């Protein structure tokens, strides 16, 4: 017999000792090697409740990624709370590796394998594992990159859809590549390329799913209402550089209801002055590296907020969200929970 | 989506206020009190949970979609306007105001046709007066050629009289001159506890 | 102890913009959203939107989309509201609010335990318009055994208030001056009535004195029985 509980997990990875890359260096000292022959036990006649929005595994992963970033991406200048910290800021090797989280003795991770599981409630197919799958600690807003896909249908996730303050996670079942590039020879100017055909078909499927949760209302997409650039734009780090891309073209309502069939190119820019997601203030970095800077990623999820208000119209409006990086880990940790044996 | 009732409670200290709110969707419902000239205050949240500082005379209940705030043993500081809330949505409010008890008194009802001076303007106001009645609760309906009227009337009520503890009400039916000259019988119908039957006062346009 | 302090009240003309501030204290400012609620007399409270301090993420109420902007200053822990293209309907008392439950890890936005003290805002034209005063005449026959009702209708004035006396204040008994109502035209109107003995209708003169300070209007009107 077991019961839901929280404990201090440990980390596992395949970090290389010879690697100068940041995530590798961190995991070398913070994590243990992975198990070649993992052990998963499927539980019959066992039904368990899960809640991805109240999963303290998320809290611990958050602490780690913060620690990782603080000990790695040190700014030339750190502006926080009215004081200034001028450190050294050499360029780094930056490429997220998969991270497994595992339970100590006396504890074990229950895993939900319901193909249409939405994040909260009961689960029929429950298995017992020691570690999670390998999760890449990708920090981003608006789009979830390089994550896992939903097995069957597109899954809508929220702690409460009727609460306009709660973030919606859209979990895709087919990934769409986003190809971001800063060419060689304005150095800060960059761009992202997305296949308009694949994307708009996915986006259409997304609105169709959303209809199932919102009484067949008209589903309208809109740009973010306001906030800092990190959230009003698709913010992410590629090869150490901080990218800010404009996603207005990504959510074209015209294309989900001719001619947008082509290559979507998003205007991006590499900023050297950023707001730290760790939750401090501003950070200043060196200008981008020379040569072609390029990251091809899988768009595997979308972060949305839904418009509210004392209206009466039969259309629901959605806007790209994010900013709460804990949600990023929630999207990968949704099917896991820690339990203590007796 | 949130329907609060009644609009007004007229009660004496010591009595109990019963305020209801019907929601079209289940979820955490909260109740707020706004004292005159002061910021709203959280009284109840999650249906029945009392906020800190709120005495147990306040209690929230729920039957199906109907949530009720009951305030027992009304004190001076309890009067004001109350609101139910669910997420960003609020009820219309319930004004709980102090009422001084006296014997029932039927209203004296009067109707005033439009002035000839006003009829030169192009609009016609017909005024019905309900004088010196108790309790406050009263209904006034306008009838033009025996047709019930809706949306072309405004009421106004006095504060309870300091001396005789009665109320007085004024209802105004507003019509265009052309529209007014179309009909003959103008009547307002008053229902009130002091009346054994609804009382109608009326006049026929054109005749004195 | 959690506190929300708002900037002082102001008056505006239609078409203007407005900005108000809400300084927060007594808790970790980035952990919870700040909301803006406006209360107008005789209308439902209206949620305008929320703002999460961490990134300044905002959510505006549909019906205000385009007219409203919510910002924050992290250092001064102060939240800001801006509302553009003001009209009469924007006249209200504006509150900032924060939920009861707010930790570093979780919150519930909507149980508003914490309210700022409120910022009154009035939006109105500088224009004034004096009342039209129409008599509300008694009746036809003098019933020598009862009391009559008479008065005058004080219609289409702006802004508030008007006052009414009878016979230059000499007549007070039985007088009822009703609270004004706001008409669809955006102008105010009220009635003042008095009940008198029917026997005094052909003897006593009854004059309502209407005073409207904004339009600098004082008008006397004699209310007498119709002749037919
Ligand atoms: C649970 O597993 C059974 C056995 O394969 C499968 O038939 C069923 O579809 C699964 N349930 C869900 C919700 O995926
Ligand atoms: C997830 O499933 C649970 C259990 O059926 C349901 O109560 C909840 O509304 C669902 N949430 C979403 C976002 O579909
Ligand atoms: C992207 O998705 C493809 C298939 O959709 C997969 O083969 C590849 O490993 C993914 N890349 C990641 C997860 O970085
Ligand atoms: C993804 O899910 C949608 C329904 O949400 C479905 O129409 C589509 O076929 C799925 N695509 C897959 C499983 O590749
Ligand atoms: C990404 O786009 C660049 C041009 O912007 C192109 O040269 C490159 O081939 C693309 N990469 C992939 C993997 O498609
Ligand atoms: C976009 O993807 C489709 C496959 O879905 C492919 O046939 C098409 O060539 C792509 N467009 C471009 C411009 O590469
Ligand atoms: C994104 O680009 C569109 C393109 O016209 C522009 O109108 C919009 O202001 C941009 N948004 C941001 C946040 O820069
Ligand atoms: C959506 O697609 C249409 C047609 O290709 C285009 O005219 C419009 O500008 C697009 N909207 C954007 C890019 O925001
Ligand atoms: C996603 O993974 C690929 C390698 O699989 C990498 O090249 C790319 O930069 C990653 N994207 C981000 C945003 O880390
Ligand atoms: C959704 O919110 C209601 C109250 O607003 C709460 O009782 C319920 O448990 C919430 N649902 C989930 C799945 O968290």
């Amino acid at each position: 017999v077991w019961k839901d509980a929280d404990t201090t997990l440990f980390c596992a990875s395949d970090a290389k000792a010879h690697e100068t890359e940041v995530h590798n260096v961190w995991a070398t000292h913070a994590c243990v090697p992975t198990d070649p022959n993992p052990q998963e036990i499927h539980l019959e006649n066992v039904t368990e409740n899960f809640n991805m929005w109240k999963n303290n595994m998320v809290e611990q992963m958050q602490e780690d990624v913060i620690s990782l970033w603080d000990q790695s991406l040190q700014p030339c200048v750190k502006l926080t709370g009215g004081s200034v910290i001028k450190q050294a800021c050499p360029k780094i090797s930056f490429d997220p590796i998969p991270i497994h989280y595992c339970t100590p003795a006396g504890y074990v991770i229950l895993k939900c394998n319901d193909k249409n599981f939405n994040g909260t409630g009961p689960c029929k197919n429950v298995s017992s594992v020691q570690c999670t799958h390998g999760i890449k600690p990708v920090v981003s807003t608006q789009l979830l990159l390089n994550g896992s896909l939903a097995e069957e249908e597109i899954i809508i996730r929220s702690e409460n859809l009727t609460n306009n303050a709660k973030t919606i996670i859209v979990h895709l079942n087919k990934s769409v590549e986003i190809n971001c590039t800063r060419p060689s020879n304005d150095i800060r100017k960059a761009y992202c390329e997305i296949n308009g055909t694949k994307w708009n078909k996915v986006l259409k499927q997304v609105t169709e799913k959303l209809k199932e949760h919102f009484n067949n209302k008209t589903i309208i997409f809109q740009p973010p209402s306001g906030g800092d650039l990190e959230i009003t734009m698709h913010h992410f780090n590629c090869r150490g550089e901080f990218f800010y891309c404009n996603t207005t073209q990504l959510f074209n309502n015209t294309c989900i209801g001719k001619g947008c069939n082509g290559t979507i190119t998003l205007p991006c820019k590499i900023k050297q002055i950023i707001n730290m997601w760790q939750g401090t203030g501003q950070a200043m970095y060196a200008p981008p590296i020379d040569g072609k800077i390029n990251c091809v990623s899988n768009i595997t999820g979308i972060l949305l907020t839904r418009d509210g208000g004392a209206n009466n119209t039969s259309n629901e409006t959605f806007r790209p969200g994010g900013g709460n990086i804990k949600d990023n880990w929630r999207s990968e940790l949704y099917k896991y929970k820690v339990v203590q044996i007796e | 989506v949130l329907t609060q009732s009644p609009g007004t409670l007229s009660l004496s200290p010591g009595e109990t206020a019963i305020i209801s709110c019907r929601t079209s969707q289940y979820g955490s419902l909260a109740w707020y009190q706004q004292r005159p000239g002061q910021a709203p205050r959280l009284v109840i949240y999650s249906g029945s949970t009392r906020a800190a500082g709120i005495p147990d005379r306040f209690s929230g209940s729920r039957w199906g979609p109907d949530y009720n705030l009951t305030i027992s043993n009304l004190e001076s500081g309890d009067f004001g306007v109350y609101y139910c809330q669910q997420y960003e949505f609020f009820g219309q409010g319930t004004k709980v105001q102090v009422d001084i008890k006296r014997t029932v008194a039927a209203p004296s009802v009067f109707i005033f046709p439009p002035s000839d001076e006003q009829l030169k303007s192009g609009t016609a106001s017909v005024v019905c007066l309900l004088n010196n009645f108790y309790p406050r609760e009263a209904k006034v309906q306008w009838k033009v050629d025996n047709a019930l009227q809706s949306g072309n009337s405004q009421e106004s009520v006095t504060e309870q009289d300091s001396k005789d503890s009665t109320y007085s009400l004024s209802s105004t039916l507003t019509l265009s001159k052309a529209d007014y000259e179309k009909h003959k019988v103008y009547a307002c119908e008053v229902t009130h506890q002091g009346l054994s039957s609804p009382v109608t006062k009326s006049f026929n346009r054109g005749e004195c | 102890q959690v506190r929300l302090s708002q900037s002082g009240g102001q008056m505006k003309k239609p078409g203007d913009s407005m900005r108000i501030s809400c300084r927060a204290s007594g808790y970790e400012f980035i952990n919870c959203p700040i909301n803006w609620i406006r209360l107008a007399p005789g209308k439902r409270p209206e949620w305008m939107g929320w703002m999460k301090p961490r990134w300044g993420a905002v959510s505006y109420a549909r019906q205000l989309q385009g007219r409203v902007t919510m910002t924050r200053d992290m250092y001064s822990e102060t939240a800001f509201l801006e509302l553009r293209s003001l009209t009469s309907d924007d006249t209200a008392v504006y509150f900032c609010t924060r939920g009861k439950y707010c930790t570093a890890r979780d919150y519930y936005n909507w149980d508003f335990e914490h309210w700022g003290q409120g910022t009154p805002v009035t939006v109105s034209s500088a224009s004034t318009k004096g009342p039209s005063v129409f008599p509300l005449a008694p009746s036809s026959k003098s019933t020598s055994g009862g009391t009559a009702a008479l008065g005058c209708l004080v219609k289409d004035y702006f802004p508030e208030p008007v006052t009414v006396s009878w016979n230059s204040g000499a007549l007070t008994s039985g007088v009822h001056t009703f609270p004004a109502v706001l008409q669809s035209s955006g102008l105010y109107s009220l009635s003042s009535v008095v009940t008198v003995p029917s026997s005094s209708l052909g003897t006593q003169t009854y004059i309502c004195n209407v005073n409207h300070k904004p339009s600098n209007t004082k008008v006397d009107k004699k209310v007498e029985p119709k002749s037919c």
